[PDB]
């Protein structure tokens, strides 16, 4: 839980953005903004925060670097050259983050769904899947693979898949439909 | 291998920027406005500004200031472009000629740098001595005003401060001083530097002061008298002058933001300050006088003026009259009072001028059914909220324009049988009248025996008989002409006045409640031929003569009031022959018949402001084609009046029009005026062939214009319009807006201010609870903003707010779409939504709602619902092609009533826009630019056919024809992709290569099929083909046509021979210009010819006309290879500017 | 290019009555249009007094004229609705006539006053149509803040529960109150629930009753 090196900018709403573009040239996606309700665990040395380095404290498949091009299969696959020239490719989040990522040396985001509640995501703050973001960039090329990681595993800057210490969590939720 | 044409058809109307100074003259005051490409000068003189000069530039203004440096008598202009194009120029007119010169000019680019946030900044010291240019992150690049620095190369200085905020050079000081605002980690500090350009670096400010406002936005300096900067934040204000430290936190500033600023003393003591809402502050510091060194600046303090425009930019003039530049309304004059008038406002509207912009969105329609659409614009913002009617109109050549203030109908005499032009002019006035004497070119008050003036008039004219007729409320009275005395006067048997009254050269009909009476004009004689009665009491007649005949009229045309008919009675015996029942509860009140190309028409009009003709058969005496249209919202009058050798009709109203064949067809063309009450011919001698116009202010003479122009009809909403459709049989619109309302611990959020949403007649909420689940921000409760979408159905003909359906709390109306779908016979008013949270990085729900706008109210017909915004939506061959998110759904609508998706297209960033043509759909991308997507009928699916494979980051986008795809994207540039025609491999089909490129300068948000003029197609070879009009945020509107690949070399070829010919106002090359550039590359131009600059080969003289086809030759579509001077162009270019 | 009138000799006009002797013409055309007289100006005279009459500076205070004059008269046609003889079923077409007619005559007016309303009151979102007008007065005073809504609602359900059951209720009379209710904006809401609610309950009953039954 910190404090001080936690100071960037928030950016609004897409619709927000789409809003706001058509009445102005000027479009806004060209600041350190970090999207809304979406956190990076990086503190080594909820804007940003602390984490476990890892944890085998409970299962853990671990997720596969998204560079080494690698099947993950129930999960989203999001390619951006920062250099134009081709076109991106999988999903809005993932690429915004990408770009948020690379320009700052971080690597790990988790977005907490809207819907409920330091970090003690458990048997209490449990019952549903949450987002997981795992970014890696070697030259202008930036990949990110993002997948669910069950409400109540932990998180850490270590990329894993979790099982369900809460056997209450759901099965199948909105976001990871789709990832193939 | 593509080809299309692009022009403006309205310049940028936006105001990105104004100064003051003395551009023009030692001893004038100026004032220079940057539209965007276009620079206006203006002169101060007194009610108004005066029009100089207007100058276009090849390039966006990013900066503009004036500077007056010794040795030059008059101001200069520094312009910097977006592109980095940088330039002075001086004002020399030489008698006829205006010219503004290049007196220097160059580009500041670096190839390196990075573009700073808050833009480019561009300042001058007051040594004038140097020009600075923010541009690049630490960076401050500097140029040396030598007056032999034409090529205007500058060094560049370093910084150790990247994120800097403002900058301005400071007054009064040895060594040029630069304050700025820089922020850091640990907040934003305020220093100074001091510049020399010997040692080409910076030496170090008098000052600095380490922590200040954390929101400061402006650095303020004040010159000579008191010196120092001040800095405007958020909510406090500080002012340095080295040794000096002030601080003010007027709660008034809390509400917004200040964006601009102009000192209205030659010296720090008065400022104004521009609100980020309409506010309008006055910020004075009241100076002090020590007791014998110098001057010390005492309190300073901020007072609230009133409300004025969305002030983008803010200049003070003279007497207290402040030019306030809107950028998302219109721009305005101000008057300051120093007297604070009711409800304590120093504002005061003084005068407005047109802003489309930004136009959000648009639709082609046209109302009339002529074949001439109009466009509905959904235009400006927040508070500047409004809807925009551009339509093509004719104009009026002023001749003459006199102070008449209650004009009510006048007519045109001729004193003696003799000469055959008129002399003569009577005024109706309420309770009298006025003879007026045309004494060749002026106007004297006669007077005329025969006539009456104690009374009203109601008409009067040349009869038969060398005799003049004048029918008032009292009695018609007949006179003589060279004799001239009263010599007959016909009268209601018991002294009751007359109520309608018609006439003409040989006839007389008058009515008199129910009572309708018939004279013949005779020798010294009112003959009374007949006498009859009307059901209900009489509102309009016309026996006006037709056919061949001889001036006698067997008809009498008459509208009723209370059965509200329209009958055409046989004079002779005021027999019936057509009764033709129309109205509901508005009656007529102007009627006419008439001869258009050689067809009888009959027009009455109600009072509603709606206009029936008929094709009036004069033979049988009956009616028969009834057609209807609406022209304004007064009870217009019809007059009628001849042109150059043909008639027709004058439409008298609120919105004045003209009727008239133009081929077996009705035609109305808006004439470019406002208000046009009443109206007549005029052919006196000293006024040719003209007419008499008299609107509720003055009588002003002239003839027509009758060269197409633009009209623009504005509709307030103080509130933000989105999206705009139009119902066909609803007659009415469909709107989508948006207002901000405040929070108020009560409950919650209340206005701001009325507004379209918050006042109209119907108004229902949405009760759907399909999100009713859990919804809870807990955000809500001290003062903030929240938008509240609405959806608006608005009157075609009135443009009243008639219906206003509100939307759920925290949702977003942005898609919206009219039509019919499966085998549904109704018509609907769909909508797009989406849920909408800051906590959101997204939209995850939201919905398709459907409305049907039964009669006085809509009604919720379906209801689907889904996971994320609805970017857009279109009737897609009677299927319903919406997208949600990154999805691309089709939908059915079945018999029980319901949409089920059917279809899906997940291969998407980010859908914005969907486009329709047969079963080919046109998505383009957030930044995954443009997708050729199909239905497959059989396959029962989609399945992408194309694409273009680089990155764009779409704004809007079009379907041409079936094979050419237009794209317009953030970079301000256009492109086009076709479907490759090497159809080869099965793959290089999966390819469409953007066949070219062109740089707009132009934010354009919407794109569509349809035109602004005079159609008249059946067959007719046109030299350009297809026609798309967009808008754009600057106002700008635009069109985009296709041509012969014969016509692009052409066109081309001829671009740039004018190119070499014509001076640049900046010495810019177009080229370069209509580069396309975005961040990423720079490639040339293609598949575009800007008509802008093929239009202005009719504005340069003739000999340089010559100097151009200079050897130029021609040869596919036409058999040529040959020369062709002037003449052959003049030919194509004229006849090519009639497109738009 | 100005222009000024060689002796504009500025004399047909000295005394001065044609005004306030014309809003005379007026005012009575109103009173006895409302109070079902019959006037005896005959329409277009009357309508051409508005028109000249109706010039900007004056409009304005005409119209505060033209609404006052009702303002008056339907604040006194409440005063009867005010009483107790209580067949509720008189107290309707009561108030059904003294809305039918209302009706009618404010018809009569806008069509005299057209000019007014598409001149003046056009030109305004701030100021409602003369219809407008009357329907947000008629509503002000008596459908609105008074015993009357609550005895013209509990009285149409009434008539109604009474047609869910056997009697038969005179259609017309409902579809004609219920319709007045909406063309003044107060249907879904002084009596949408309350239908809603008392039939949400009365067939709640029916079913035990009737599936026992
Ligand atoms: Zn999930
Ligand atoms: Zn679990």
């Amino acid at each position: 839980p910190d404090e001080i090196n936690k100071l960037i900018e928030t950016g609004l709403n897409t619709v927000e953005y789409f809003t706001s573009q058509q009445v102005t040239g000027t479009s806004s996606l060209g600041k350190n903004t970090i999207p809304p309700g979406v956190t990076g665990l990086l503190t080594n040395a909820p804007k940003i925060a602390i984490v476990p380095a890892d944890d085998k404290t409970v299962p853990g498949k671990p997720i596969p670097n998204p560079l080494l091009g690698l099947d993950s299969t129930p999960s989203t696959q999001t390619v951006l050259d920062l250099s134009g020239k081709t076109l991106p490719s999988g999903s809005y989040k993932g690429v915004k983050l990408a770009k948020f990522g690379k320009e700052n040396l971080m690597t790990r985001f988790i977005e907490e769904p809207r819907e409920n509640p330091d970090f003690k995501r458990g048997r209490d703050t449990g019952g549903f899947h949450r987002r997981e973001y795992s970014i890696g960039w070697v030259g202008d090329e930036v990949k990110v693979t993002e997948w669910c990681n069950p409400s109540c595993s932990p998180i850490t800057a270590a990329a894993r898949r979790f099982e369900c210490t809460c056997h209450q969590c759901p099965v199948t939720c909105s976001e990871c439909e789709r990832d193939t | 291998m593509s080809y299309n044409y692009v022009v403006t058809a309205q310049k940028p109307t936006a105001v990105n920027g104004c100064v003051t100074g003395h551009f023009t003259s030692a001893e004038d005051l100026n004032l220079l406005i940057a539209k965007n490409t276009r620079l206006e000068i203006y002169v101060v003189t007194a009610e108004g500004l005066r029009p100089v000069k207007e100058v276009g530039m090849y390039g966006k203004i990013a900066v503009m200031e004036l500077f007056r440096p010794k040795g030059e008598s008059k101001d200069l202009l520094f312009i910097l472009t977006a592109k980095y194009n940088a330039c002075i120029l001086e004002y020399k007119q030489s008698g006829e000629s205006i010219d503004i010169i290049t007196r220097a000019h160059g580009n500041v680019q670096d190839r390196i740098g990075r573009p700073s946030e808050t833009g480019i900044i561009g300042i001058i010291d007051p040594e004038c001595r140097m020009i600075g240019l923010r541009l690049y992150d630490g960076l401050f690049k500097v140029i040396p005003l030598d007056r032999d620095n034409k090529e205007l190369k500058a060094f560049n200085i370093r910084l150790e401060e990247l994120h800097v905020i403002d900058v301005k050079f400071l007054y009064g000081c040895q060594a040029p001083t630069i304050c700025f605002v820089y922020q850091d980690p640990q907040g934003r500090h305020v220093k100074t530097y001091e510049v020399s350009l010997r040692e080409k670096e910076f030496n170090k400010g008098p000052w600095k002061q380490e922590n200040v406002e954390a929101e400061a936005s402006m650095v303020i300096a004040v010159p000579e008298p008191f010196g120092g900067a001040i800095i405007i934040g958020q909510e406090s204000i500080t002012y340095h002058n080295g040794d000096k430290y002030l601080a003010i936190a007027p709660p008034i500033i809390k509400q917004s933001t200040i964006v601009c600023h102009n000192r209205v003393d030659p010296n720090g003591s008065r400022y104004l300050l521009g609100d980020m809402e309409g506010r309008l502050f006055m910020l004075l510091l009241e100076k002090e006088e020590q007791m014998d060194g110098t001057v010390t600046l005492k309190d300073l303090r901020v007072e609230l003026l009133g409300e004025t425009s969305i002030a983008e930019c803010l200049t003070y003039l003279d007497n207290g009259v402040v030019f306030v530049g809107s950028r998302l309304g219109d721009s305005q004059l101000v008057k300051l009072n120093v007297d604070s008038n009711e409800q304590g406002s120093y504002v005061v509207a003084m005068e407005t001028f047109t802003n489309l912009g930004p136009i959000v969105d648009m639709c082609v329609v046209d109302l009339e059914r002529q074949g001439q659409g109009q466009l509905v614009t959904c235009s400006g913002a927040f508070k500047e909220g409004s809807l925009r009617i551009i339509r093509n109109g004719i104009g009026i050549h002023e001749h003459a324009s006199i102070d008449l203030p209650g004009i009510k109908g006048l007519w045109p005499l001729r004193s003696d049988p003799n000469r055959e032009t008129y002399d003569t002019l009577v005024l109706s006035f309420v309770g009298q009248t006025r003879v007026l004497m045309l004494n060749g070119e002026e106007v004297e008050e006669t007077e005329l025996m025969g006539f009456v003036d104690d009374q009203q008039t109601f008409f009067c004219g040349n009869v038969a008989h060398q005799q003049l007729i004048q029918i008032t409320s009292a009695s018609v009275r007949l006179v003589s002409q060279e004799p001239k005395a009263l010599v007959s006067e016909w009268k209601e048997p018991q002294a009751k006045n007359i109520s309608v009254a018609s006439c003409n050269s040989s006839q007389v009909v008058v009515a008199v409640g129910r009572a309708l009476y018939y004279l013949q004009i005779h020798p010294q004689e009112l003959r009374q031929i007949s006498h009859t009665e009307m059901e209900h009491e009489v509102a309009c007649l016309d026996i006006t003569p037709l056919g061949d005949s001889n001036g006698l009229s067997p008809l009498c045309a008459i509208g009723l009031w209370t059965d509200i008919s329209a009958r055409i009675l046989k004079l002779p015996s005021f027999e019936l022959l057509h009764k033709e029942m129309l109205g509901g509860e508005i009656i007529p009140r102007s009627i006419l018949m008439t001869t258009f190309e050689s067809s009888h028409y009959l027009l009455c009009a109600l009072g509603d402001g709606a206009l029936f003709y008929f094709g009036l058969n004069i033979e049988t005496g009956l009616l028969s084609d009834r057609k209807k249209v609406t022209l304004g919202t007064q009870p217009t009058v019809l007059r009628t009046f001849r042109s150059l050798s043909t008639t027709n009709v004058f439409a008298c109203s609120d919105r004045p029009t003209v009727i008239y064949s133009s081929n077996h067809k009705l035609v109305f063309s808006n004439v470019n005026l406002k208000e046009v009450n009443y109206m007549c011919p005029l052919n006196s001698d000293g006024y040719p062939d003209s007419l008499a116009l008299a609107n509720n202010s003055t009588l002003t003479i002239g003839t027509i214009d009758e060269i197409q122009k633009l009209h623009i009809r504005t509709v307030p909403l103080y509130e933000s319009p989105r999206k705009i459709c139009y119902q066909e049989v609803s007659q009415c619109f469909g709107v989508l807006s948006s207002r901000i309302e405040v929070q108020d611990t009560s409950g919650g959020t209340t206005a701001l201010r009325p507004s379209a949403s918050t006042q109209a007649l119907s108004s229902s909420v949405s009760s759907s609870k399909l999100f009713s689940s859990s919804t809870a921000p807990h955000e809500t409760s001290f003062g903030e903003e929240v938008e509240v979408h609405n959806l608006l159905i608005i009157d075609q003909h009135t443009f009243e707010v008639l219906h206003a359906h509100q939307f759920l709390q925290n949702e977003y109306a942005l898609s919206l779409v009219s039509c019919k779908l499966g085998k549904d016979p109704n018509t609907y008013f769909i909508v797009g939504t989406a849920m909408v949270y800051p906590e959101e990085a997204e939209p995850k729900q939201g919905r398709i709602v459907v409305f049907q706008y039964s009669d006085g109210k809509l009604q919720t017909v379906a209801e689907k619902e889904v996971k994320g915004a609805v970017y857009s939506m279109v009737e897609f061959n009677g299927k319903l092609l919406a997208s949600i998110n990154s999805t691309v759904r089709l939908y059915e609508w079945t018999t029980e009533k319901d949409v089920r998706t059917e279809c899906n297209h997940y291969n998407n960033i980010m859908a914005l826009y969907l486009k329709t043509k047969g079963d080919f759909i046109l998505v383009g991308d957030l930044m995954r630019s443009v997708l050729l997507l199909a239905y497959k009928p059989m396959e029962g699916n989609f399945e992408e056919i194309a694409r273009d494979f680089n990155p764009n980051w779409m704004s809007a986008v079009e379907i041409l024809d079936d094979d050419n795809f237009l794209g317009a994207e953030n970079a301000f540039n256009l492109f086009v992709c076709q479907k490759d025609s090497a159809a080869t491999t099965d793959e290089e089909r999966q390819h469409l290569q953007e066949v070219g490129l062109f740089h707009l300068g132009e934010f354009v948000n919407v794109f569509c099929h349809g035109s602004l003029v005079m159609q008249n197609l059946g067959e007719t070879s046109t030299p350009t083909q297809g026609s798309v009009l967009f808008g754009t945020v600057n106002g700008m509107i635009g069109l985009v046509t296709s041509l012969s690949e014969s016509w692009y070399n052409l066109l081309l070829d001829m671009q740039n021979r004018l190119n070499k010919v014509i001076k640049s106002v900046g010495k810019i090359e177009h080229s370069f210009w209509r580069s396309f550039h975005t961040e990423r590359k720079t490639e040339p131009a293609t598949g575009f010819i800007d008509g802008d600059l093929i239009e202005s080969f009719l504005d340069i003289s003739r000999p340089k006309m010559q100097e151009v086809v200079a050897n130029l030759q021609y040869d596919d579509g036409s058999g040529m290879k040959r020369e062709a001077t002037a003449d052959d162009l003049i030919k194509v270019v004229e006849e090519l500017t009639r497109i738009h | 290019k100005k222009l000024v009138i060689k002796n504009f000799r500025d004399r047909p006009r000295l005394p001065d009555n044609y005004t306030q002797d014309t809003w005379r013409k007026l005012h009575e055309a109103v009173r006895a249009v409302q109070s079902s007289t019959s006037i005896r100006y005959n329409l277009e005279e009357l309508y051409q007094a508005v028109e000249n009459l109706c010039s900007h500076k004056v409009s304005p205070m005409l119209y505060k004229q033209l609404r006052q004059a009702c303002e008056d008269h339907v604040q006194a046609q409440i005063l009867p609705f005010r009483e107790d003889s209580l067949d509720s079923v008189l107290f309707l077409k009561k108030i059904n006539t003294c809305w039918q007619d209302h009706c009618r005559q404010m018809i009569m007016i806008r069509s005299i006053f057209l000019f007014l309303d598409r001149t003046y009151v056009l030109q305004n979102s701030t100021l409602p149509s003369i219809w407008d007008m009357g329907l947000e007065l008629f509503r002000t005073h008596i459908i609105s803040d008074k015993m009357v809504q609550s005895k013209t609602i509990d009285g149409i359900l009434l008539l109604i529960e009474r047609e869910r059951s056997g009697e038969a209720v005179d259609r017309s009379l409902l579809r004609s109150l219920l319709g007045m209710l909406s063309d003044l904006q107060v249907y879904k809401d002084s009596f949408e629930l309350k239908f809603l609610e008392e039939t949400n309950c009365l067939y709640a009953a029916e079913g035990q009753r009737l599936m026992q039954e």
